[PDB]
């Protein structure tokens, strides 16, 4: 079974502190 | 999304230190992990599984049917099934670590430092108002529940725990003598509320009496629950006393006491008699209570089919 | 100095009794020599072509 | 002093309630509470009450009903591993005398046995409290026997032999 219950994270807009961090990661 | 369900998580982001054809991949693996930090990594990886997994939702109903072995729930999984999952989610927290920021939210503490011990105690906690009204309406079904479960329960895990839960727990030493207390005070002067249908509570309460933890360190505590035990003996103490009024007179409530409460008293002695516990056993809360009951033995030595229990006691005493 | 009390009456000859000269014993000695591999050895095998 | 009194009655006895009541129930009380005993209470006590415990058994040989012999045994076995090795092997050797020719006594019975049905119950009822008496008084012998058997075997004692001429 294992009905899935997503939780809400298309709604959080990312700071600008964290935007780096998604670049360096997706080089890395 | 595995960032963003994060910081919806309720979880503060601080910047603590400075981010430090062939590709030159920097070293990661001199980082050592801590158990909080083991909680985020796996609520971290579940991200990936839930966002997956609600997708194939989708996938499935367009299907029409059919069960995966992969569609299971991150506490069913194991580390094996783990090395497909974990590398994930473990190379962002080394990444985040040599970044420099910073996440905020004893282990016995946490754990089960109360146990199936004390989880049983707070049940006999409850039981004691399913007791008191069974009580008031003796004067309909937790009474069920523990004349069939909690009872053989109990007297099943003191026998399986007997060796290795007295000499390493403290905690729970000072509170399994408690739990006798209850226990002993549960069943009042006759048994006739108890009924044939749980005679095993003497049974228990032999088992428990037999599997005392805190021998001594019951009397060398701050003594908290002695007073219970202090009023348990004394308790038994006039309870024998008040045996002489009719046995060396002459019947109602009293005999009951005979074949439910002396075997105890009996086992208790030879539980301390055994592993010669009377370095400290006789302390304060029990020398009040052993300076009546040398009284009390003095009394009925004098004392039809009750001698050899009578005897069987003073031995072990 | 505890063979009549236990074991003399049952009937048991020491293990040397008709014997002029004592028992010569073997030891464990720690000293890692050489030693040809095994034919049947559980992990190795040593094939000659 | 406290345990003179127990050796005052040893004679006489013949029941378990009649004149022994209190005995039957106090009898352990000191059974147990010499074994735990400013200090370094002799031994001479404990001998003492061993040979009248002993006594007190073998005194209620014939006795028709009687279940304290399987009690006192049990509560007195702690009692005779310190014990004295001529003291009580001059009441042993007596009671099990005694016990060896009430044997000899009652096999002759069956013996002359081969009316039928009544001897046999009387044989039975006789080897009943026989074999009662036996397992009263031979777990008090087994304790006694595993030690004091090297004393027996390095120096050879002439009782040691007419003990082990009974058993056999």
């Amino acid at each position: 079974n294992f009905d899935p219950r997503p939780v809400e994270t298309l709604n959080v807009i990312i700071p600008e502190k964290l935007d780096s961090f998604i670049n360096k990661f997706a080089e890395y | 999304e595995s960032l963003k369900a994060m910081i919806a998580w309720e979880w503060t982001i601080e910047k603590a230190r400075e981010g430090e054809y062939n590709p030159q991949p920097p070293d990661l693996s001199g980082v050592t992990l801590s158990r909080e930090l083991q909680a985020m990594a796996e609520q971290l990886a579940e991200n990936y599984h839930n966002t997956w997994g609600r997708k194939k939702k989708q996938e499935l109903e367009a299907k029409g049917g059919g069960t995966h072995p992969l569609l299971v729930p991150y506490d069913t999984l194991t580390a094996k099934e783990k090395a497909r999952d974990r590398e994930k989610a473990q190379e962002l927290l080394k990444f985040l670590q040599m970044n420099g920021y910073a996440v905020t939210r004893s282990s016995i503490e946490k754990r089960f430092a109360f146990g199936f011990l004390q989880q049983l105690l707070r049940w006999m906690d409850i039981s004691q108002e399913f007791i008191a009204h069974l009580e008031a309406v003796v004067s309909e079904q937790e009474i069920k529940f523990f004349a069939k479960i909690l009872l053989p329960l109990i007297n099943q895990y003191f026998t399986n725990h007997c060796l290795y839960f007295l000499s390493a727990s403290n905690k729970e030493k000072e509170m399994i003598t408690s739990l006798f207390c209850k226990l002993a005070a549960l069943v009042r002067h006759r048994v006739s509320l108890f009924g044939t249908d749980a005679p095993a509570v003497v049974n228990c309460l032999h088992i428990l009496a037999r599997s005392l933890d805190a021998r001594t360190v019951m009397k060398s505590g701050p003594e908290i629950v002695k007073a219970g035990l202090r009023s348990f003996f004394e308790s038994a103490s006039e309870d024998i006393e008040k045996m002489v009024e009719n046995l060396r007179l002459g019947g109602q409530n009293l005999t009951y006491t005979t074949v439910a409460l002396l075997p105890v008293l009996t086992t208790l002695f030879q539980h301390i008699a055994q592993h010669q516990f009377g370095d400290d056993v006789i302390l304060d809360d029990v020398q009040v209570s052993c300076y009546r009951t040398l009284c009390s033995i003095y009394s009925l030595g004098t004392t039809e089919k009750l001698r050899p229990a009578l005897g069987e006691c003073l031995a072990r005493l | 100095r505890f063979f009549a009390i236990c074991g003399l009456q049952e009937g048991f000859e020491p293990f040397a009794i008709n014997m002029q000269r004592p028992v010569t014993t073997w030891f464990s000695k720690s000293l890692p020599q050489f030693e040809p591999v095994p034919p049947e050895h559980p992990h190795y095998e040593v094939a000659r072509m | 002093r406290l345990m003179a009194d127990i050796g005052g009655l040893a004679e006489s006895g013949a029941r378990y309630t009649e004149m022994p009541h209190v005995i039957e129930i106090t009898l352990p009380m000191l059974c147990s509470y010499l074994p735990r005993w400013c200090t370094a209470v002799t031994s001479d006590h404990l001998n003492s009450l061993l040979g009248n415990i002993l006594r007190i058994i073998v005194n209620n040989l014939g006795i028709d009903e009687a279940t304290w012999m399987k009690r006192l045994a049990v509560f007195a076995q702690p009692i005779v591993s310190r014990a004295r090795p001529e003291l009580l092997h001059s009441h042993f050797i007596p009671t099990i005398g005694r016990l060896r020719k009430r044997a000899g006594k009652v096999v002759a019975e069956e013996e002359q046995l081969r009316e039928a049905e009544e001897g046999e119950l009387l044989v039975r009822d006789e080897f009943s409290v026989l074999c009662r008496d036996l397992y009263a008084l031979y777990p008090l012998l087994i304790r006694y026997v595993d030690n004091n058997r090297a004393h027996w075997l390095t120096e050879p004692n002439a009782n040691a032999e007419e003990l082990f001429r009974m058993v056999g």
